[PDB]
């Protein structure tokens, strides 16, 4: 099978050092050109790097030379990407990229990187596991047509944490929002319902929240 | 060094209508600028490469263009599943440089948002600190300005906004900002009110409560 | 001339012009690149003893 | 390309200066052997195919 | 002075060889190509070869290319053009030629060949020395001007000199180029336009001169 | 090989007039086209260098132009010392070559050659050989066409003309044509007649004798 296949999640502390692996399979590992390219929460590309698969000759972007090394290792058709003085701005999903196929044939026309690996998502965090705190999300008075309840998932690490209404049953006019990172190095997400106001007292909206991280299950009825 | 510059950053569009995508080299990449797509949670897919030569497993819709400073992804008629994210890259030179990104996002109608306050809860309250939500449910476009108003005092700092993927149904974005105050700060206060500015709103709307109330 | 030319080296064969590129701001590998006759251009591994023969052949 | 590129070579090419050299074999053109030196100043300039410094520098080149 | 100085004519025989000089002068010899350009007699410009003033590394015509050899003499600052197994198409003007200046660093803008020698002239021909006979050209039998002239035919090598009266007669005279016969000696004629009553009274004598063979000839006509 | 071809073979103008000359390479031959001069008896004269650059000592009257495989010279007013043959030549490439060359001719009006034909000399049938010559005398243009005739048969392979160069004061020609057999031959005819054929003569104009008259 044609593959690139990366390490997993990473959490690291500031100043520390991470070390990603890339798997080749399914094709002659010597003839593609291996990228490192980085993704930033919410942004673009940007290249860090490449490694020739036959020699280990890595070429590096100015801007990650002196913190960055990428290695080979033959025998396991593997490439490795090790980052240095890790700081929060390195927090990024880190991706391996093949560029050819290439013989001894100089050209002055290039292929794509048409084959990336999954990604190996690398956090810079000094935060410890901890489970979150649910607060329900209800209007100061009773009024309208449609209210709108939710549940505040608040203080965790690592993402991710799952939200369900109803044990599953609700799901249309759901919005589980996506997690902030707040100052103190804390995950913090919100999920919501619309619902009419006629329902409120008669009908029961429960949150079901799920950190597998740390073990936390917690059923709201809000 | 090299700067892709993609336009526009956003195309607004509807299934079966042509897609027609820029991508501006800042000097000459001879025709080594290749055509990515990506999806939320997954790695960047090519789709053309070397200005316009086909890619395995890529459909026939796709087709891509240039001249030699400016370049072109033609989408023929859009389906569900291009609704994304697409990169130009250049690899003529080291560094290899990518653009911005274009999202290509679903057309529909200016949808005004149905805003919604909530009060911290005792709960919190009792363990030291106050966060205050405030929510703006099913709206169209993505631009959305949410300002926090403590007393009639303009706050800045001290909150933070997140938004969802466009709607599978509906094809709007809903937005939370949450507002958060220690247990000190919030109870010397009484008036917390969310001002929301939107297209679809003649004139910014408010939702407040009183503390305590 | 703006990133690596050479990816792999020649296995055995048979003249022209030789390009020795030392590493440079945009290649980390020492790059021999032929010209052939032939007009046709192929990387050539620098430590190769066949190599070694041409660039003096030529000198 | 299509006549004898150097009339003239030059006397002490600092070899840490030197980005590439190119060795011309005789041609249709040009009956003569030709070595010339890319700077990474940019500039071209040539040497003697014959030299024992230019033989020494380019065999140091391939390692 | 910028000079560039040839060696003087020469004439060879068909499988012969002849070594032509030009000798550089009031410039750096090193800096500039020096070409060998011929001309054959009425034809255009055709290129031999070069040669770098340094190396002595020569450049040839494929054309020439199997019997020419260009050498360089750095002590005299001279240069040498040798041409072996002569046929008579290689009878032409042959004319050295300096392009630059130039340098150790490589061009793609070429300057022109700005100082040329004074050329040399080369004849190939299997014909020796022979001075002319020359023959009055005169009318069968009055129509205002009369033409007469010489016939000076069956030479070699070139040239002869003509004048009319001793050179007190300039005007209305027509000295042709002279033109190679199948024999391979030369033959040209001059005329003169004369008043048609003038003859009888006035004398018109034409005088031959053929260096070469020591032809001193005076013919009234 | 390289083909460098000037057009036309002969131009002909007068003094202040504006020359235009032609050079067209059979393939690029980059810019490394330069210009020559050359005059009866000496050696060619450099005018203009890489297709437009001027030339140490070279009047302004002179400049060159060119577009990829096309070249031109051009002579903005004619001074009498402009009157010669100008030859383009290629070093882009080995081996260096030249065009055909351009005559530059002095303009004047058609005139009429005054024709005389001149019988052996007795001196000359002893040896055993008879040279017949024909005089074409101060015409233009140049263009001109002898033909001789013995006993009303037209003659080739026996005769060679030659012709002089433009006249310092009057800017005609002067042609001498002559007619060599042995004196088996010529004693074996009567009529020997010279054909002349020129724009400035209505109709072709012949001189003749008959031998021993």
């Amino acid at each position: 099978q044609v593959q690139l296949v990366q390490s997993g999640a990473e959490v690291k502390k500031p100043g520390a050092s991470v070390k990603v692996s890339c798997k080749a399979s399914g094709y002659e590992f010597t003839s593609y050109w291996i990228h490192w390219v980085r993704q930033a929460p919410g942004q673009g590309l940007e290249w860090m790097g490449n490694i020739s698969p036959n020699s280990g000759s890595a070429n590096y972007n100015e801007k990650f030379k002196s913190r960055v090394t990428m290695t080979r290792d033959t025998s396991t058709s593997t490439v490795y990407m090790e980052l240095s003085s890790l700081r929060s701005e390195d927090t990024a999903v880190y991706y391996c990229a093949r560029e050819g196929p290439y013989s001894y044939y100089p050209s002055r026309e290039y292929y794509g990187s048409d084959l990336w690996g999954q990604g190996t998502l690398v956090t810079v965090s000094s935060a410890s596991t901890k489970g979150p705190s649910v607060f329900p999300l209800a209007p100061c008075s009773r009024s309208e047509s449609t209210a709108a309840l939710g549940c505040l998932v608040k203080d965790y690490f690592p993402e991710p944490v799952t939200v369900s209404w109803n044990s599953g049953a609700l799901t249309s006019g759901v919005h589980t929002f996506p997690a902030v990172l707040q100052s103190s190095g804390l995950y913090s997400l919100s999920s919501v319902v619309t619902v009419p106001s006629s329902s409120l007292g008669t009908k029961t909206y429960t949150c079901n929240v799920d950190h597998k991280p740390s073990n936390t299950k917690v059923d709201k009825r809000v | 060094e090299i700067v892709l510059t993609q336009s526009p950053a956003t195309l607004s569009l509807s299934p079966g209508e042509r897609a027609t995508l820029s991508c501006r080299a800042s000097q000459s990449i001879s025709n080594n600028l290749h055509w990515y797509q990506q999806k939320p949670g997954q790695a960047p897919r090519l789709l053309i490469y070397y200005t316009s030569r086909s890619v395995s497993g890529i459909p026939a819709r796709f087709s891509g263009s240039g001249s030699g400073t400016d370049f072109t992804l033609t989408i023929s008629s859009l389906e569900p599943e291009d609704f994304a994210v697409y990169y130009c890259g250049q690899n003529n030179e080291w560094p290899e440089v990518f653009g911005g990104g274009t999202k290509v996002e679903i057309k529909r109608t200016v949808a005004a948002p149905s805003v919604f306050i909530f009060p911290p809860s005792d709960e919190q309250l009792k363990s030291g600190t106050a966060s205050v939500v405030c929510l703006l449910n099913n709206f169209y476009p993505r631009e959305a300005k949410v300002q926090w108003k403590v007393d009639n005092a303009l706050q800045s700092g001290n909150s933070q906004e997140s938004v969802t993927e466009q709607d599978s149904k509906d094809s709007t974005y809903s937005l939370s900002s949450t507002l958060t105050l220690s247990k000190a700060d919030y109870e010397k206060h009484k008036v917390y009110a969310c001002e929301v500015t939107h297209q679809g709103l003649s004139s910014p709307v408010t939702k407040s409560f009183n503390r305590g109330e | 001339e703006l990133r690596c030319q050479c990816l792999q080296t020649l296995h055995g064969i048979h003249i022209q012009s030789v390009n020795v590129k030392a590493p440079g701001p945009h290649c980390a590998q020492t790059e021999v690149i032929a010209t052939l006759k032939n007009g046709q251009k192929a990387c050539l591994n620098p430590a190769s003893p066949m190599v070694k023969k041409i660039i003096g052949k030529m000198l």
